[PDB]
């Protein structure tokens, strides 16, 4: 019985609008994403009541799409917004870091320094709701009242605060310092059951470089970053481009990458299937399977390397001081299934959602209600066990989230270092010659947008001449600004 | 739910068709042949509380 | 073709020298010597 | 015109800019709650101010 | 590298991996199904009552629908009143004028406990009576009150289905002999559940290469030579040695897939049962 | 109730023979290495219930020479089945040292 | 019948991102010498910094453990909702009042 | 060097922190309010005293 | 609130009740008293907040 | 969104890919005989394996 | 298929090219007064020569 | 010459090698858009009414 | 009636000319796979033939 | 290119006509070596 309302009030009332039938005599509102159509729509437990699956580890159909991070029971969101209170009516007091890179860890020298930055006080992406709502349709208006800024000033002696100061202020002594997860994002809109898309940019000095990180993301949790207010902005809650949280990370079918339209990467037949970094095989074929799931060998093989340079000696549990959180060997983990054969199995013949039954005469037809029905066997599952014996055939789809899919831009596909041999090869040459990406993905009901980072090169460089000047020379090879 | 899932099991004395009346069937033992009429006799918990 | 003569990735510390190496030695000699507790060291980009 | 084979996107695709109304044009809504017009509507071309 | 090996398991008839069942599982552990027993040749009834219709008809259905142009549409035998469906109000007003249904299990059938009950569908609508040919046997059986008799009060069909019990293990068999299922006292017959073990592969995929044989044992060698690289002999347990060598290498708590490798670890309040009683200190109510 | 259940659903059972009692007229098997012997046989809840040596962190004495890792709470072994689906005929794909 | 109406968290935006406009070139902010005016910082619309200080303190420091000033929270679902590994039920025997 | 802001916030009247209820949470989910409803000029209580 | 609120009672721990009928009073006695609405957790949570 | 003016594709086409899966979607094939689902079909996200 | 959100070309867009048939393909007109085909019919196919 | 189709643009973007846009280095107070018409006054750019 | 075709820049030293025909979509075996479902036309490809 | 409008969906065939050219040769008994090239469209 707990384990049944852990089941029907924490997955089974999460399916999308397809499901969720309105019941009767109650109307609801037209505008779809707010907190007064949501409340309305009732999950039928008669879907996922306790007898799915059962016995196995497989998310639902409708699973590959929601988030675990619209989730009531998120333990971040247990954290922060109870942190404030359990009303309506909160007068906060919060502190904002300083999360902008280039002047975070910059050290400052002594002058007087103008400073500005702007807030954002629209209520849609200021907070983070969990079930995800026109937030501001409701009314959620925050306000500011008094904004300042906290500095803490080492007391460094006046012997060598003036030396310092003096030392910090040559060509040569200056301050320096990268971006973590230097990179471009270039956002894409796959549109709404797109079985694939080509991309091109063209004809640029490729100079130095390493990775291609790339996802996919629903284009109803993105901003409109350009502008300052945002309208459109319909659901506020747990945004994959913002939060670093990506779970549409397993929806590609098939990679690829071709140079100049011409030749493929990395070319000469050095993984097994050249033209072709094919991350999902849907088919059996003669074993490209990994782990019992449906990810190959040739994309195993450099998805475990690029983080770790696991591969070639061994494929051993990686280090625990290089396994992070958003890591790629943390989060993949694959699933089964066996599910009813539709041919073999004569007496099979399907039954629907209505009509299935299961504690028959003890639970509610459609939707939590009171006793009705009366007690008498059940429908379904056909039983996958022992005497009865149905045949079965299996499903193998893994969900990997809250990570990035690399592709080190390398010979190899070995990490080792800022530049690769293969990135600053290149340079050797001068080229600057373009390439075409397609992208075989799942198709989707809602239209959706695929992100790729080109993880290029972020260095910027200031020093300060005088006393109150600072100038920060920026550079980024390639993809540059001028 | 009580034992056995019987709440009032009244006995329904059996009977068969026979044209725009019927009565006396043989094989269905008037005295007893009991079913519910309703539902269960069911009681709540609320055990997450 | 080397990286090292190109000048906007010394210029940048993409490829080039060390902390240890390009600033000057006023410097590092100071900084291995407050780095217990004035710790200065994650800026100044040890290139790879 | 009658695709009739569902293969989608052949076609290059070129990356959305950073601006509101490039993204979606569903329902929206103004900051203090009023539903703003989609993008598809021509009754956004001229500036409404209140 | 590794061995890469591809085929089929058959798991045994006795795989079970979930306690409980899947099966009426909600429902109690003791309660019975809605069955008839049979007598010398009388029939002897327990089910229940479900679907409130209007008005019976000769030997056609039960009137649950209404249209306009004076159609009452009816029960189909094979289909409805459905076992699921039923009354959401709790002022059921059943005695008035309006007559009640359901589908009590006849007696070719074996009988069980609700718990861990199956049939299965014959009919893609919802299909719950077995075929005999095409005619799925059920019929119009008819009940009416000792109040003002022979106006019926509950038709409520029968089924022949196929009954089989996925796990139950029948504790609680009353002293019924042999050829008799659904008897008067064998109505009692509570079920449990089947012990659930679980028909993995083994840890690490220790054993599928027998290492440690003398003999049968298998040769890396050039052909150049075929001077075998590989001395196996009986004393040396190398299956083991692998086996917490990756404890004194790596983390023995992550469970990785590839290699198949997962610890047999127990649960510390399963060996050692840290007792402490339990948390009553309030009553609790129904 | 729900410390009655942990109790009876894994530790007492996994109890050695002789302290399993055989039902009224069933007809177990003969095999004690069979599934449907251990499967039928069903251990008393009296002999370690949630009241017997409370206050003390103890393996209970015939418990004591059983496998801890036949128990289905075995998260390592409970794993892997979960991995290779839920049913009987299971078609593998599997990678071996 | 009342069933519950169903919860959500309205919270701060973890690590408080997306509460300063970043790489809206135009609604920057600058910091620039008193005397000097000129732009320290000039920003891309490309160039993402909300994915680089968020998941960069994942690489020096750890992100399970939690925290108040900044609330720089996880987001982490346990793995049994995402993806359930369902025991069927912990029944072998009756309950009841 | 950090920020720090102050104000006021509203969050809607859609927040509910904790699910289920807090209001009479241990009812059976069916159970009415003691109350009464006119039949045609006339009330006939269901309560309890 | 306490200054600002209007109709702010100061019900106390003995004239304080939800759950009226299915809570025993003043301990983990068994319970009594009449199903009857809550009244004393003002709500902070929607339109009258 | 209505084109009404029937000159199709002004759009830059770039090539197929070769693989399966970039061609069509009608009802394909499995090489013994039972047809295997079109890309259009969310059935095809799964390795179905007999 | 089925875009549902109406931000429209998202693809680039090349150049219509100078001649007639890539502008539209309405019914169109003959210099001294019959309609002629448009682009999308068979009809022209082969050179109608009166 | 005679457009009259001239006031329905919106916003004007461009880019060269599809990463640095123009006229670069934040010249403009919007230097990633042109912004030709502006249908949201907000703070309030509608110059010349 | 058009498709607008372009490939993106680099030498063309020593290229001869070109050849461009049509093909029915079925008449095409996506060759890069092993097995290519959903290639049912067994009717003599000109993509090969 | 400008195509005639039919119902059954046609997919186009591009085919440039740059060289290709292979070239062998081998040092020893049991090797060989091919350097070969196409140019344009060539594989660095």
């Amino acid at each position: 019985n707990l384990w049944r309302s852990f089941l029907y009030s924490n997955v089974a009332l999460y399916l999308p609008d397809s499901y969720k039938i309105t019941p009767d005599n109650i109307t609801l509102p037209e505008n779809k994403n707010t907190y007064a159509y949501m409340n309305g729509r009732v999950a039928v437990p008669s879907a996922l009541d306790t007898y799915v699956n059962i016995g196995a580890r497989w998310s639902p159909d409708p699973m590959d799409n929601v988030n675990p991070f619209n989730h009531h029971r998120n333990a971040g969101l247990r954290y922060r917004s109870m942190l404030l209170g359990n009303g309506r009516y909160v007068p906060f007091h919060i502190q904002v870091p300083q999360k902008f890179f280039a002047i975070k860890n910059l050290l400052l020298l002594p002058g007087s320094y103008t400073y500005e930055w702007n807030f954002r006080k629209d209520v849609n992406m200021i907070l983070q709701s969990s079930l995800g709502n026109d937030l501001r349709v409701d009314g959620a208006s925050v306000r500011f009242d008094s904004i300042n800024l906290y500095a803490n000033f080492f007391p460094m002696a006046h012997n060598t605060a003036s030396t310092l100061e003096a030392m910090l202020r040559n060509d040569t002594n200056d301050q320096s310092f990268n971006d973590y997860l230097c990179a471009a994002n270039m956002l894409y809109p796959i549109p709404s059951n797109a079985t694939s898309v080509p991309i091109s940019i063209p004809s640029r000095n490729w100079a130095a470089f390493r990775g291609w990180s790339f996802t996919r993301l629903k284009t109803k949790e993105t901003p409109s970053l350009g502008s300052g207010f945002d309208p459109y902005f319909t659901y506020s809650g747990s945004v994959p481009y913002l939060d670093g949280t990506f779970y549409l990370n397993h929806t590609f079918k098939k990679v690829s990458i071709m140079f100049d339209s011409s030749v493929s990467w990395p070319g000469n037949d050095r993984l097994l299937t050249p033209n072709e970094f094919e991350i999902k095989r849907t088919v059996d074929g003669e074993g490209y399977n990994v782990a019992q799931c449906n990810m190959t060998k040739d994309w195993f093989l450099i998805q475990m390397l690029s983080h770790y340079n696991i591969g070639y000696q061994g494929f051993y549990v990686p280090e625990s001081y290089k396994d992070r959180m958003y890591s790629f060997f943390r989060n993949f983990q694959p699933m089964s299934r066996q599910v009813v054969n539709t041919t073999t199995y004569k007496e099979y013949q399907n039954v629907t959602l209505p009509f299935q039954h299961n504690n028959s005469g003890f639970v509610g037809y459609m939707g939590p209600t009171m006793r009705e029905g009366q007690a008498y066997p059940a429908n379904y599952p056909y039983p996958l066990i022992g005497q009865t014996a149905v045949p079965s055939l299996t499903q193998k789809k893994f969900l990997c989230d809250r990570t990035m899919w690399r592709i080190p831009f390398s010979s190899n596909f070995m990490s080792m270092g800022a530049l690769t041999d293969l990135g600053q090869n290149m340079l050797y040459a001068n080229s600057a010659h373009a390439l075409d990406m397609t992208f075989e993905v799942d198709p989707m009901d809602e239209p959706t947008l695929l992100y790729v980072l080109f993880e290029v090169f972020d260095v910027v460089r200031i020093h300060q001449p005088h006393r109150g000047v600072i100038e920060a020379v920026y550079l980024r090879t390639p993809f540059s600004a001028g | 739910f009580p034992l056995g899932g019987s709440a009032a099991t009244d006995t329904y004395s059996g009977i068969k068709a026979n044209g725009q009346t019927w009565t006396a069937d043989d094989n269905y033992a008037d005295r007893g042949a009991e079913i519910e009429s309703g539902n269960i006799f069911a009681m709540e918990i609320n055990l997450a509380a | 073709a080397t990286p090292s003569m190109m000048p906007q990735w010394s210029y940048m510390h993409i490829a080039g020298q060390d902390a240890s190496e390009y600033l000057s030695p006023g410097l590092v000699q100071f900084a291995r010597a407050t780095d217990t507790y004035f710790s200065l060291g994650n800026k100044f980009r040890n290139p790879t | 015109v009658s695709f009739k084979g569902g293969v989608f996107s052949p076609y290059l695709t070129t990356r959305l800019p950073a601006w509101a109304g490039v993204r979606q044009n569903v329902m929206g809504s103004n900051v203090d709650g009023r539903p703003v017009a989609p993008a598809n509507s021509a009754t956004l071309t001229y500036a409404t101010v209140g | 590298t590794y061995f890469d090996i591809r085929g089929v398991l058959d798991r045994g008839p006795s795989f079970k991996p979930y306690s409980g069942t899947a099966y009426n599982s909600l429902a109690p552990k003791t309660a019975p199904n809605p069955c008839e027993w049979k007598d010398n040749n009388k029939i002897k009834v327990r089910g229940q009552a479900p679907f409130i219709g209007t008005n019976i008809n000769k030997d056609n259905g039960i009137q649950i629908g209404t249209d306009t142009t004076n159609q009452p549409i009816y029960a189909d035998k094979t289909y409805q009143p459905e076992p699921q469906v039923g009354q959401t109000q709790w002022n059921s007003e059943v005695g008035a004028a309006q007559k009640v249904a359901g589908r009590v299990l006849k007696d070719t059938t074996p009988m069980l406990p609700c718990y861990g009950s199956y049939a299965k569908p014959t009919n893609e609508k919802g299909g719950q009576a077995s075929l005999i040919t095409l005619t799925s046997d059920v019929n119009l059986q008819f009940f009416a009150l000792p109040s003002t008799p022979n106006e019926p009060k509950a038709v409520l069909y029968a089924e022949n289905v196929s009954i089989e019990a996925p796990d139950t293990h029948l504790v609680y068999k009353p002293d019924v002999a042999q050829g008799t299922i659904s008897s008067a006292d064998l109505l009692t017959q509570q079920a449990a559940p089947n012990r659930p073990n679980y028909i993995g592969f083994r840890d690490n995929f220790i054993g599928l290469m027998y290492y440690n044989s003398t003999g049968n044992m298998g040769v890396l060698a050039g052909q150049a030579s075929q001077l075998n690289a590989v001395v196996d002999l009986q004393d040396r347990n190398t299956e083991l040695s692998y086996q917490l060598m990756l404890d004194a290498l790596g983390d023995r708590s992550r469970y990785f897939s590839m290699w198949n490798q997962a610890v047999d670890s127990y649960d510390p309040d399963v060996r050692i049962i840290e007792n402490h009683g339990v948390e009553d200190e309030l009553p609790n109510y129904c």
